[PDB]
């Protein structure tokens, strides 16, 4: 959830 | 912790080019072996010189990444139609300057100059990832990519190049850049997960992450045979790692803290807050005669741990009376690596466009 928002923010 | 000042970041010097002269090589391969007039390709050399002396004098901007990627894939082409290669027919010395010796070190191999193009490909990212402000998320972003991008350009190096050309090439030292590169991306990313004000306990492994590489990079750091080629670059860089460690084990346990607030464990909410200032106090220590970069985000971290410490020992001494567990009761937090070596394509069509050498049979 929140690792997924900044998982793909660091991409 | 929103509005946290920015922590200086380390970027390294793109390497200085020597001679290349591939035309006579190319003529008189191409005379030779395919039997055609090497005049025949005289636009063709033009473009990979004009493509070279662009990619050595890089422009320090993101176009300048793009300048580099388009000629690493051309040397690849080159490479497949004209063998360059040790001890191969058509090869030439490669002249280029080691970084620390400031020495020019020359070997008669194509490969050396995608290695040296692939180093400052890493080298320019570094740049780029450091000149950002980081406050702006569009300019926190890139910044976490471009740190991202300079990992994988040296981890690219380091897997497809183990032949050394020069020892600031060598495994050990790349290895020490991935990791700062790696490091410094997932601190960019911290930044961001607390402007969001993300979940705790997520902060807290993010923070714990951004320990994680920079200990591995001070262990490189502390390495004497490391220590000893970097010289005094190994002291700056050591200094602001060292530092690093402490003042982001500080936040990580600070974030601990808050979970333990969230839980309603208030004795685990002052054992966390307390190990946050005490590792926060020896950052301070670590940080003397540091830039004003460091000390303002120490001093506005200080202001942060040092009131919720004093506010949690006041609930608990006189409202929860709960019982502190000590330092070594807790579980460490697991770092959560949230980054990564992004990939390096050196034969992407669309990044290298049209091979320059297309017609050359």
């Amino acid at each position: 959830d929140d690792i997924k928002q900044l998982a793909a923010w660091a991409t | 912790m929103e509005a946290v000042p920015r922590m200086p970041m380390i970027w390294l010097d793109l390497k200085e080019a020597g001679d290349f002269h591939f035309q006579p090589a190319v003529k008189k391969f191409v005379l030779k072996n395919y039997g055609e007039n090497p005049e025949a390709y005289n636009e063709e050399l033009k473009k990979l010189e004009l493509l070279r002396q662009n990619a050595v004098r890089v422009p320090r901007d993101f176009e300048g990444c793009s300048v580099l990627r388009k000629y690493l894939g051309q040397l690849h082409y080159l490479q497949s139609r004209v063998p360059m290669g040790s001890g191969q027919e058509a090869a030439v010395p490669v002249t280029w300057t080691e970084i620390f010796s400031g020495k020019s070190v020359a070997h008669e191999d194509i490969k050396y100059e995608q290695a040296c193009i692939l180093y400052n490909l890493g080298a320019l990212h570094s740049m780029l990832g450091a000149m950002d402000k980081r406050v702006s998320e569009e300019g926190m972003k890139v910044s976490c990519t471009h740190f991202q991008c300079a990992a994988g350009a040296f981890a690219y190096l380091r897997e497809h190049f183990p032949q050394a050309y020069s020892v600031d090439m060598s495994r050990q030292i790349l290895t020490l850049n991935v990791n700062l590169m790696l490091g410094q991306a997932q601190e960019c990313l911290l930044e961001k997960s607390m402007l969001d004000n993300r979940k705790s306990f997520l902060v807290a492994r993010i923070s714990a992450q951004v320990v994680d590489y920079y200990k591995e990079a001070c262990r490189a750091l502390e390495n004497p045979d490391t220590a000893s080629l970097l010289g005094r670059i190994q002291k700056d860089w050591k200094k602001l790692v060292q530092m690093k460690i402490y003042y982001f084990a500080a936040v990580a346990h600070l974030h601990m803290g808050k979970q333990a607030e969230e839980q309603q464990k208030f004795g685990e909410r002052v054992a966390y807050f307390q190990s946050a200032l005490d590792k926060l106090n020896e950052a301070i220590k670590l940080a003397k005669g540091q830039p004003d970069t460091v000390q303002d985000a120490l001093r506005f971290t200080m202001d942060v741990i040092g009131g919720k410490y004093n506010s949690a020992k006041k609930d608990n001494d006189f409202i929860y009376h709960e019982a502190v567990p000590a330092l070594d009761t807790l579980q460490p937090v697991k770092g959560a690596p949230l980054v990564k070596p992004l990939p390096v394509n050196p034969t992407d069509p669309a990044v290298t466009g049209p091979d320059i050498f297309a017609k050359l049979v």
